[PDB]
């Protein structure tokens, strides 16, 4: 049961260089590949030699990111031919990744992950990681979604996407891209998880009380609930075993599957029970997309537990929230609520932010309330197509005009779908 | 024919030239196909020593192309100070308007000749 | 995205692109033979953006030197960094081009643009990975600007997928009172909104001003005008020549400050203006956007913003910039266009320029910039009416229906900035 991780353009290769820096902790390897001391064969290779090597490719038209990775202090752990990299790179323009410079790599990109599943004795899926606000992540990310689509017509694809903020944007033209990898997304994942830079950014600033963050805050939050939510891939669990059990779990309506994931506690490593985490799993403060689910209806909810959990604790907790009538599930919907517990708690990272904790929540859920995410970047996308601001450049580089207004209704569909599902 | 001859060494500053035809009757006040004399085309190109000999025997400081340009909105134009300053010594018309509404003043003064639109202002410009 | 290649034409050209070779050479840590002496590592990081290493371990500019005329590259040659420059890549003619727009681009420009072809292919299929050319020239001459828009268009046809910047030295009176340069910049105007991405308006209109007004010299020397033109080319470049994201590159740059595709004539104010105490982060963020400050003399506050970037240099904080990047926004919040979401954008760069420790460089898209070009059309507009000179172009071959041409097409871009000024959410 093999899982491929692959990671395109800045914001998906640094945060997989904090996914992988966290899983190798979490399974006892180190930069070198070797493990002093089956289930962590899903997502590393063994080779003759002991080297436990990570089932991921890099890839970017650009060398400057994939130079770090090739130098740094994982040099050693990945194969060179994990890691590709282009000379230009696509401009923050969805349609140079896409079309016009993409095309030129995609292929070399295919072998490179066809070598990944040469390797493995049952392929069951992939994860695909990339923000939608550049022009890598975003075209060259939903190229490589279509062809996999067909050269791998039977694996589950959950995505792990990077959503912009103002607060972290160096191009004006993000809601162009985002709205066209959405549609993307839309038609060529299973699954896809929300990370909200907007959401993530506050919190780093007023729970992690770090006054600008660096990427590496953001991202190392991320990886903890990127741990969490594949822990059961990785090891023993009973929820989330395998990436299809994510849709199952979570996605009643096929193109409805952007999911609200949350985390506690989050508390800066400078100087609480299983009620209270579970609670604060709740709270707008602790949610990676930037919503108040309150104001919406779940559809489902999976709660990934990790360490010192008991059961009985667990259910009471549920118990109560119920009774306080405030969290709302859609009446009759094919899904709902799921919980899981693994007995390990979380791994400190080296310099991480995050404080060491005993216990430890992370939820994923299906709920309506994400809407809000979508509605702010169509109303972004709305302003400047009125008059075609910057539509060239995405022409001129071997887009139709048409798939600006197809990514944009498709997009109204979803903000209708919402609408009636609440 | 002499008047042409003229209109052309008027216009490219050939001084001698000038006064031998101007000695053989070449006609001062003759025009080109759009009402130019040879005063206008000396004025446009600078030719100082030309404009004065012109104004010295008969030439008209006033006359007017079929745009209305007089000599002095040309130098003006152009930014031929000394020039300038001789076609209002010999009663160049200070507020001549041309088809386009334009006076000598308003062409100086967006092409930036400060100077000139001080003198045109002290002749009395408006 | 890596090199840049340089071509520097006519005397305005050559002479505005030696002391712009000279500051970021300082800023760099070369020296005239080519070797690096400095502290940081940030400052080799991207030398490549505008040098090539030769065997030495010396780096040598990427730059074309091109004229009709030999007399300004002799002296760039016998300038301070005159040594530094690929002899080879010289190209001069003998003859001139007499401030005549069609001697540059028709006759004695044609018959030497081959040869500087020749040097401009050499360096662009030597690069790694090409981002682009600069160009440095004077609109109002015959060489920089007729030359320089040849070479413009023949570039274009060769390169098409690189990015083509410019910056345009536009004619004024105050400056140089020539009456045919508006002819020869309205020409060039033409030749830029169809055949470059990006243009950085330089306008001596603007430099005059300063240089009377705020900098009380009398007489401002061409010395003092390329004072401030160096100090503006080093902060509108420090985003593509020191380590950083917000428009790292000529194509990022280009797809954030340009909407619609004619509309690429950028307005550029910086802080501090100095001649030849450090400034507080509010300081810098109220002179940056201040007419007094532009390099283009028309006011921003006579239209609106598509889009800006403020690139701050020196040791400063985040935080206070982004607290005066908000109070100037909601200060200016009349002179930015509501339909285009977070379009004013800001950055840092640790490495401040020579004798300060603090500064600003602000680069938008403004409709305001309609009122330069109403200026040089107005002047434009006067001479062509009276037919003042025109056989001097139709003398070199070239079409008077040319003239109604570049006319035409730089009203209409008037006619557009107004359009989007007016425009609403
Ligand atoms: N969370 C997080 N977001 C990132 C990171 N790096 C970039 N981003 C975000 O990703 C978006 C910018 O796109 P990038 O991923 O940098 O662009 P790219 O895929 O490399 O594509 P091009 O550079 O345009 O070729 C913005 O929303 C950024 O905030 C990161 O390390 N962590
Ligand atoms: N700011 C600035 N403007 C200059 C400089 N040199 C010339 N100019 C201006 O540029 C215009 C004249 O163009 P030039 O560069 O001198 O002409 P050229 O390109 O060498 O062309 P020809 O001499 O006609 O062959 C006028 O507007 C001058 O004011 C300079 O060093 N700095
Ligand atoms: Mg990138
Ligand atoms: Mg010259």
């Amino acid at each position: 049961r093999e899982v491929i991780s692959i990671h395109v353009g800045q914001g998906g290769i640094q945060v997989g260089n904090a996914c992988w820096e966290l899983f190798c902790l979490e399974h006892g390897i180190q930069p070198d590949g070797q493990m002093p001391s089956d289930a962590f064969n899903t997502f590393f290779s063994e080779t003759g030699a002991g080297k436990h090597v990570p089932r991921a490719v890099f890839l970017d038209l650009e060398p400057t990111v994939i130079d770090e990775v090739r130098t740094g202090t994982y040099r050693q752990l990945f194969h060179p031919e994990q890691l590709i990299s282009g000379k230009e790179d696509a401009a923050n323009n969805f349609a140079r990744g896409h079309y016009t410079i993409g095309k030129e790599i995609v292929d070399l990109c295919l072998d490179r992950i066809r070598k990944l599943a040469d390797n493995c004795t049952g392929l069951q899926g992939f994860l695909v990681f990339n923000s939608v606000g550049g022009g890598t992540g975003s075209g060259l990310g939903s190229l490589l979604l279509e062809r996999l689509s067909v050269d791998y017509g039977k694996k589950s694809k959950l995505g792990f996407t990077i959503y912009p903020s103002p607060q972290v944007s160096t191009a004006v033209v993000e809601p162009y891209n985002s709205i066209l990898s959405t549609h993307s997304l839309l038609e060529h994942t299973d699954v896809a998880v929300m990370l909200d830079n907007e959401a993530i950014y506050d919190i780093c600033r007023r729970n992690l009380d770090i006054e600008r963050p660096t990427y590496t805050n953001l991202n190392r939050l991320i990886a903890q609930v990127i741990s969490s939510l594949t822990a059961s891939l990785r090891f023993d669990g009973a929820l989330n075993v395998d990436i299809t059990e994510f849709q199952t779990n979570l996605v009643p309506y096929p193109r409805i599957h952007f999911m609200l994931s949350s985390y506690a506690p989050i508390i800066s490593a400078e100087k609480l029970s299983v009620a209270e985490i579970t609670n604060s799993a709740f709270e707008p403060a602790n949610m990676m997309a930037k919503c108040d689910p309150r104001h919406g209806k779940y559809m489902a909810c999976s709660m990934m537990y990790r360490g010192d959990v008991v059961p009985k604790d667990v259910n009471a907790s549920i118990a109560t929230i119920k009774t306080k009538r405030t969290i709302q599930f859609v009446d009759w919907c094919p899904t709902g609520f799921k919980v899981g517990i693994n007995y390990q708690p979380p791994t400190v990272v080296p310099g991480g932010d995050l404080a060491k904790v005993m216990r430890a929540v992370c939820m994923i859920s299906n709920s309506t309330a994400i809407a809000e995410v979508f509605s702010r970047l169509d109303h972004k996308f709305d302003l400047m197509y009125a008059k075609r601001a910057f539509v060239h450049w995405y022409v001129g580089e071997g887009m139709e005009e048409g798939e600006f207004s197809e990514a944009r209704e498709d997009l109204a569909a979803l903000e209708k779908d919402y609408e009636e599902v609440g | 024919d002499l008047g042409k001859k003229l209109l052309e060494a008027a216009r490219a500053g050939q001084d001698d030239e000038v006064r031998i035809l101007m000695a053989n009757g070449a006609d001062v006040n003759a025009t080109d196909a759009s009402g130019l004399t040879p005063l206008h085309l000396a004025a446009t190109y600078g030719h100082l020593e030309i404009v004065e000999v012109l104004l010295k025997h008969g030439a008209d400081v006033n006359a007017i192309d079929i745009m209305g340009s007089t000599p002095l909105h040309l130098a003006a134009l152009i930014g031929h100070l000394e020039i300038v300053e001789v076609l209002l010594k010999h009663g160049a018309d200070v507020n001549a308007v041309d088809t386009w509404g334009d006076t000598p003043l308003h062409l100086a003064a967006i092409m930036g000749h400060l100077e000139i639109v001080e003198v045109l202002l002290k002749h009395g410009a408006d | 995205m890596r090199e840049i290649v340089h071509i520097q034409g006519g005397q305005c050209g050559n002479q505005i692109g030696a002391k712009f070779w000279e500051v970021i050479s300082d800023e760099h840590g070369i020296d005239p033979t080519g070797t690096y002496h400095g502290d940081s590592d940030l400052q080799l990081e991207r030398i490549n953006v505008y040098y090539n290493e030769a065997t030495g371990g010396r780096y040598v500019p990427r730059a074309i030197l091109m004229d009709l005329e030999p007399g300004t590259m002799d002296s760039v040659r016998a300038g301070p960094f005159g040594q530094l420059f690929r002899p080879d890549n010289f190209v001069f003619g003998q003859t001139g081009a007499g401030n005549n727009w069609a001697k540059g681009h028709y006759t004695e420009g044609a018959e030497l643009i081959d040869s500087v072809l020749d040097v401009v292919r050499k360096e662009a299929e030597g690069c790694d990975c090409l981002q682009g050319f600069q160009i440095t020239h004077s609109l109002g001459g015959g060489t920089g600007s007729g030359m320089g828009t040849l070479l413009i268009s023949k570039v274009r046809e060769e390169y098409p997928d690189r990015i083509m910047e410019t910056f345009s030295v536009v004619p004024s009176p105050k400056v140089s009172d020539t009456v045919v340069e508006p002819y020869n910049a309205t020409l060039s105007v033409h030749q830029l909104v169809e055949n470059a991405d990006e243009c950085m308006v330089i306008d001596n209109e603007a430099l005059y001003d300063i240089c009377f007004r705020t900098l009380k010299l009398t007489t401002p020397t061409y010395g003092d005008l390329n004072h401030l033109v160096s100090a503006a080319m080093s902060g509108v470049t420090c985003c593509l020549r020191f380590p950083g994201q917000l428009n790292s590159d000529l194509r990022k740059l280009a797809v954030n400050l340009i909407p619609f595709p004619r509309l690429h004539f950028f307005m550029i104010g910086f802080a501090p203006l100095t001649s030849r105490r450090a400034l507080t982060v509010p300081e810098l963020t109220q002179q940056m956007f201040d007419a007094k400050n532009m390099m283009c003399a028309a006011d921003p506050r006579h239209g609106r913003y598509l889009t800006a970037s403020a690139l701050f240099r020196g040791r400063m904080s985040t935080k206070e910039v982004d607290e005066q990047m908000l109070n100037v926004q909601n200060k200016n919040s009349s002179y930015f266009v509501e339909w285009i979401p977070n379009n004013i954008k800001s950055s840092i760069c640790d490495i401040p320029p020579k004798g300060l420790k603090m500064a600003v460089t602000f680069v938008g898209n403004s409709t305001a910039i309609q009122e330069m070009f109403k200026r040089v059309a107005e002047q434009f507009t006067a001479m062509f009416r009276r037919k003042a000179f025109l056989h001097w172009y139709t003398g070199e071959g070239m079409d008077e229906m040319e003239f109604t041409e570049a006319e035409s097409n730089m009203n209409d871009l008037v006619s557009e900035y107004q359009q989007y000024q007016d425009a609403t959410a």
